[PDB]
């Protein structure tokens, strides 16, 4: 459940949305 | 028959549906088990304790049985212990007397050796000078070939069979890597030309005639060049070619089908010649003799026929198997003939007289792989049980076992040199084993106390893609050379 | 089904996890194939001895029957001994120099000239 | 000689089985298509087979229509001498 | 998948000849199992006159079979050749499609791109070459 | 063990031939001889599988197996003259448990013609390599010291040949390039490498719109995805950004000309989307995240008409029900933004371009709505309750729909 291992998985960990900078600053 | 040995499972199922006089009578297996007697080697140590429980007329009866049914071949020794008992039993009539293991066999090569037969013991064919020339440049390949030893592992150059959903029942390869046959599923032979030369057939009699002969280059010219393919497909054979045999002049292809016919092919008019009927049941395997003038073929009727290419009849029956002969190899001299057979023995044949001088016991499963020593001394066979058992000639003590490979060990055989023996099984490895420290040490026993060298004998295991070894070939540059149909 | 739900127990007795597609349909073929020719020839002998409750002796006599006309199984151990004796004691043949092709007589082997008909 | 003037008119008259699945039949049994009209009497052969068996029930479809079944072609082999099996283990 | 369908390949294609023979002055919607029956009796019939023609012409000492060896083989099997041209002067005859090539493309087989490494005297150059 | 067959099916047959009355003494005396009959015939089919070395079994060790027994091998009829049938098999009979019993002559004709396989062929490789075996397809699987890159000298050599050629200079290099990510079984252990290559690439790829750079990155991304060996999963968070981008983002390049080129690059994106999702769904996270966002962009008011394309697509490449659920109360707002751009003489926008393009997709996309769940009727001005957009023109393409399903 909490220790599955695809919790982990960075891409189910990250919000994609906030990693693109798209054109700001 | 729950307290039995794991490696009779299969021995005793045939014996649960055995429960009638009738069933027995139609095995005939089990009719020569009940007339033949059990071997049984014993020592002198524990014989003596079994005796004195056996004269004494209080048990009086399975001493009846025991005088009856079993010999008992006594040695004078140290009794073995159960990982030596394991290493030499599995079969029926099994653990052979050692008066049989005791004749004479000339396992020495032909041309001074003392173990070698005289040139006109059995009348092989005749030599020439273009002979001469052949061992010329087989030197030049000698050159090349690496003494592989265990630092100098060879390269395996896998010719695999891709599409063949008409099974590939039979591979063979010519001493020198040139032509490759093929024994199919649907009754077919099919030679491929794996040098950059293409398989030329002939016009024809009203037509090779004419392209004149004694020209000295009449042997290209006789080779049609309107008939020149990559692939030749033979047919004739009513049933799936079980055996493939070149002979050693590139000639005259060998094949034997479940129909109870051996064929004989030419390869240079690419068709069939001869159909040898003697077996009415499924030649299980054919070999040509290594100078090419004889061939052994056997079959599901427990003999193997010694042949010769002239005559309609056999010269020799070998026919003292209890089972299916599925096996037949010559050895280097052609002087005598090895046959693994399904009763788990092998058992070496003299060519004259039809006798059995070696009866080889020791294997769990059918024999499916036999090969001889480059040097005529020893002899490696493999069956369903995974092991390959490395027996000498001259003595016979099943000198090693090799117990890597976990399903039917198919194909075997010795480096050009001798210096490893390649194992393909059915586990779709190519297992090298140091064939010079299997021979190193190499009685009034029979046995020699064998070691577990296999972890120490393996050089490595190449697993293979979903693709079963069925043959393994050296070329005389020491290169292996494999081919399996892809599953 | 009923009876080939025990086909598949018969074989799995004996070990055979994985064989072919419709093998089991086929043993029940063989199967059903082998007791209507007992009970066919069981009746056949009953009528020899005018009954028509079929017991053992009829079906008994149907069963050895059947392996007669069929099963003659692989020559016995003390018929391929004896024929492999009388062939082993005749001696090897020498061969000559220059034979050619070593083949059998013409009439043993399959190279004739293999004609057809015309394409008219 | 009539079957010989027949199979001389044969270069053509692609039948019912075609060559390539007549051919392949005969390749698994030895037989190679040295000559294609061969091939297409042999073909004729096997289509002629099943036709006159296809006739011969007929009259028993007309006794118990025009619906093959098993019980149909129980009495049209039987004067061939073939006894035809019903599956009844499905 | 090509692994089973070298039986099926043409054993189906048979089956829709069957059909229309079993259509051609013939009845409709056959039984099941009586249509598998007739097949295996026409596939049992091809591969006997495959089996007995070839051991006649090789009796004969000869290796491809003529028409006097199929003629005396149908007589040992009790059909009668005579009967074929009549067979065929019926115009009540179809014809149906040849089974399509699995592959198409033949030999599209191009390897891959990369060549590095020679050979060592001990393996010719009719081997594959060695990879990258 | 000696399992026999049972007695109370021999009962059935006997009694089912014209032969009643039977003792269980005399039934019982058939099944121990019929068992051990298959049993002597399955031993003894047993000796062709192992010296065939089938060991997958084609029907044909029973037919062997029978003639060896010297009974005939033919299963459903047997000839007492023996002559037309004689040792030679028929392949048995292909029946079912589950069958019909009862077929149509015409259903066998409509059977397909199998395809004959291709014949045996000579192909050859290399099992070992002077001990090692190859990684090729037809093989299975205080001072101090310096640190080494866990790359070889050849696999950094590799990596940068393979980048060099993925960034589609030829089309050969790129394409073998391709086939090379798609198939290579060692390019774990390099694939941080190529993750961090893509990611960053499109990031400071798309401050530039450089439409080639991106396709072929996400033609890279694809080969990525389609190799077997790989373990992608790990690096996910740096591919679902980059393809987010190739969709949502404002590209201010040529108006129509460009559309057709980013439209093929909006393509790949939604269709790389759902593949890398379908690698690592389990609950919620990458799946809901991927419908919120989708939900939020359709939802923004006056937005950059390329991101709305984009979102658009990416929303409707999401598979069957997901269109049966977001598309349709939505159907009045695309009619809504159609007229607005309709209304008006400014034409050098991508606002046009970009309105067309979501309207020709949306419509499409309502045509299997329409198709899948519901029955053709009133074509002509039904749509004009849908604010018109597509009306006969659409119902005509759903009669196309039409046709083209009589004909499947």
């Amino acid at each position: 459940d909490l220790l599955a291992d695809e919790n982990f998985l960075m891409v189910t960990q990250l919000h994609w949305e906030d990693d693109i900078i798209w054109d700001g600053e | 028959h729950g307290d039995q040995e794991c490696y009779y499972q299969d021995d005793l199922r045939v014996l649960s549906s055995l429960t009638k006089k009738e069933h027995m009578k139609g095995n005939e297996t089990m009719l020569d088990f009940r007339t033949s007697k059990f071997v049984l080697r014993i020592s002198r140590d524990s014989y003596q304790l079994l005796k004195r429980h056996l004269q004494e007329k209080q048990n009086n009866q399975i001493w009846n049985i025991v005088q009856e049914h079993l010999y008992i071949d006594i040695f004078d020794g140290m009794p073995r212990s159960k990982q030596q008992i394991d290493a030499m039993v599995g079969s029926l009539a099994g653990e052979a007397k050692r008066e049989a293991n005791k004749s004479k066999v000339f396992f020495g090569l032909l041309k001074q050796d003392p173990n070698a037969p005289p040139q006109n013991r059995i009348p092989l064919p005749e030599l020439k000078d273009s002979d001469k020339l052949d061992k010329i440049m087989n030197m030049k390949e000698t050159t090349k070939r690496v003494r592989l030893g265990p630092d100098c592992l060879p390269s395996i150059c896998f010719y695999t069979f891709l599409n063949a959903y008409q099974g590939l029942t039979a591979v063979d390869v010519t001493d020198d890597s040139s032509l490759i046959a093929g024994g199919f599923a649907d009754s077919t032979v099919r030679v491929w030309s794996v040098t950059p030369k293409k398989l030329r057939s002939v016009k024809q009699a009203s037509d090779l005639s004419l392209i004149d002969k004694e020209s000295d280059d009449v042997l290209e010219r006789i080779m049609d060049e309107k008939t020149a393919s990559e692939l030749k497909i033979l047919y004739g054979h009513s049933g799936p070619v079980y055996g493939a045999s070149f002979s050693p002049d590139r000639n005259y292809l060998l094949s034997s089908s479940e129909d109870g016919t051996v064929r004989l092919w030419s390869l240079q008019t690419f068709t069939c010649l001869v159909g040898y009927k003697g077996h009415n049941y499924p030649v299980w395997d054919t070999q040509f003799s290594p100078y090419g003038y004889y061939f052994v073929s056997g079959g599901h009727d427990r003999v193997a026929r010694l042949w010769a290419t002239d005559h309609y009849q056999p010269l020799r029956i070998f026919a003292g198997h209890l089972a299916d002969v599925n096996c037949t190899r010559f050895h280097p001299n052609s002087n005598y003939v090895a046959t693994g057979s399904a009763d788990r023995t092998v058992r070496l044949w003299d060519v004259l007289n039809g006798n059995c001088v070696r009866i080889f016991t020791g294997h769990k499963g059918p024999i499916h792989s036999l090969t001889f020593s480059p040097n005529g001394r020893f002899l490696a066979t493999g069956a369903t049980d995974g092991r390959v058992l490395l027996w000498d000639i001259g003595h016979g003590l099943m000198v090693g076992e090799l117990k890597g490979h976990t399903d039917t060990v198919c194909s075997l055989r010795f480096s050009r040199d001798g210096e490893i023996l390649a194992s393909g099984s059915m586990d779709n490895t190519v297992r090298l084993w140091d064939a010079i420290k299997a021979f190193e040490d190499l009685t009034a026993t029979g046995h020699i106390n064998l070691p577990e060298n296999s972890q120490e004998l393996l050089l490595g295991t190449y697993m293979t893609k979903s693709t079963p070894v069925v043959h393994l070939h050296f070329t005389r540059r020491n290169l292996v050379l494999a081919a399996g149909a892809y599953s | 089904p009923k009876d080939a739900q025990m086909m598949a127990q018969i074989l799995k007795d004996m070990g055979i996890t994985e064989y072919e597609p419709r093998v089991i349909n086929q043993m029940l073929e063989f199967a059903f194939r082998y007791v209507t020719t007992i009970l066919d020839d069981a009746k056949i002998y009953s009528s020899h001895a005018k009954k028509a409750t079929v017991d053992a002796d009829d079906v008994r006599l149907a069963i050895q029957c059947r392996a007669d006309q069929s099963f003659t199984s692989p020559p016995p151990r003390d018929f391929l001994l004896d024929i492999a004796r009388q062939r082993n004691q005749t001696p090897l043949p020498l061969i000559k120099p220059y034979s050619g092709p070593r083949l059998p007589p013409d009439r043993y082997c399959l190279t004739a000239p293999n004609y057809r008909l015309k394409s008219l | 000689t009539p079957l010989v003037d027949f199979l001389m008119q044969l270069e053509d008259y692609t039948p019912t089985i075609p060559d390539a699945v007549t051919g392949y039949y005969l390749n698994r049994a030895g037989f190679e298509a040295s000559d294609p009209r061969i091939i297409r009497l042999i073909s004729l052969a096997a289509q002629k087979f099943i036709s006159d068996i296809a006739n011969d029930a007929l009259q028993h479809c007309k006794m118990k229509k025009y619906t093959l079944t098993m019980e149909d072609l129980t009495p049209a082999l039987s004067e061939y001498g073939i006894n035809v099996k019903k599956p009844h283990y499905f | 998948n090509p692994a089973d369908n070298y039986h099926l390949a043409r054993r189906r294609t048979l089956q829709v000849v069957v059909s229309s023979l079993l259509t051609e002055a013939g009845f409709e919607s056959a039984e099941k199992a009586s249509v598998e029956t007739l097949t295996e009796m026409l596939q049992s019939y091809i591969s006997e006159i495959g089996r007995s023609a070839k051991s006649y012409c090789e009796h004969t000492a000869r290796t491809q079979p003529t028409l006097s060896d199929i003629v005396v083989t149908l007589v040992e099997m009790g059909f009668n050749v005579d009967t074929l041209p009549a067979y065929a002067k019926r115009s009540q005859r179809m014809v149906i499609t040849a089974p399509p090539v699995t592959n198409q493309p033949v030999t599209p087989k191009a390897l891959t791109a990369g060549q590095n490494r020679p050979h060592p005297p001990h393996i010719p150059s009719h081997f594959p070459e060695f990879p990258d | 063990s000696n399992t026999v067959l049972p007695s109370e099916s021999m009962k059935v047959v006997a009694e089912s031939m014209g032969i009643a009355q039977i003792q269980e003494e005399t039934c019982q005396l058939l099944t121990d001889e019929v068992s051990y009959r298959i049993k002597e015939i399955a031993q003894d089919a047993l000796k062709f599988m192992h010296m065939g070395k089938r060991q997958k079994l084609t029907t044909s060790d029973i037919d062997y197996a029978l003639k060896l027994k010297n009974v005939e091998p033919l299963y459903g009829f047997h000839a007492q003259e023996f002559i037309p049938f004689r040792f030679a098999s028929g392949g048995g009979r292909e029946l079912y448990f589950y069958e019909e019993k009862e077929v149509d002559l015409s259903d066998i004709i409509n059977t397909p013609l199998p395809r004959v396989p291709l014949d045996v062929c000579l192909k050859a490789h290399w099992l070992s390599i002077e001990g090692c075996q190859p990684a090729i397809p037809e093989n299975p699987p205080r001072l101090k010291p310096r640190s080494i890159h866990e790359l070889s000298v050849e696999q950094q050599l590799y990596y940068k040949e393979i980048t060099e050629a993925c960034v589609g200079s030829c089309e050969a290099k790129r394409a073998e390039a391709l086939q090379s990510i798609a198939t290579d079984p060692g390019l774990y252990q390099m694939l941080p490498r190529f993750s961090t290559f893509i990611s960053e690439g499109v990031r400071v790829n798309v401050v530039q719109n450089n439409l080639a750079l991106l396709i072929y990155l996400m033609r890279m991304v694809k080969a990525l995805m389609d190799n077997p060996t790989l373990y992608l999963e790990k690096y996910v968070h740096e591919l679902i950004p980059a393809v987010m981008t190739c969709i949502v983002s404002r590209q201010l390049c040529l108006r129509p000309d460009v559309d057709n080129h980013w439209a093929l690059r909006d393509f790949a994106a939604r269709l790389v989307a759902q593949i890398c999702k379908h690698f690592s769904t389990t609950t919620n996270n990458i799946q809901s995240r991927i419908t919120k966002t989708f939900t939020k962009s359709w939802v923004d008011e006056k937005t950059p008409w390329t991101t709305r394309y984009g979102s658009i697509a990416g929303l409707a490449e999401l598979g069957h029900d997901v269109i049966k659920t977001l598309i349709l109360p939505r159907l009045q707002q695309e009619g809504e933004r159609i007229r607005s751009v309709l209304d008006g003489p400014v034409l050098s926008n991508i606002d046009r371009i970009g309105a067309d393009h979501v309207q020709s997709l949306l419509l499409k996309h309502c045509a299997p709505v329409l198709a899948k769940l519901r029955p053709p009727p009133d074509n002509q001005d039904a749509y004009r309750a849908e604010f018109g957009s597509l009306g006969p023109l659409l119902c005509s393409q759903v009669v196309k729909a039409r046709a083209q399903a009589a004909l499947q």
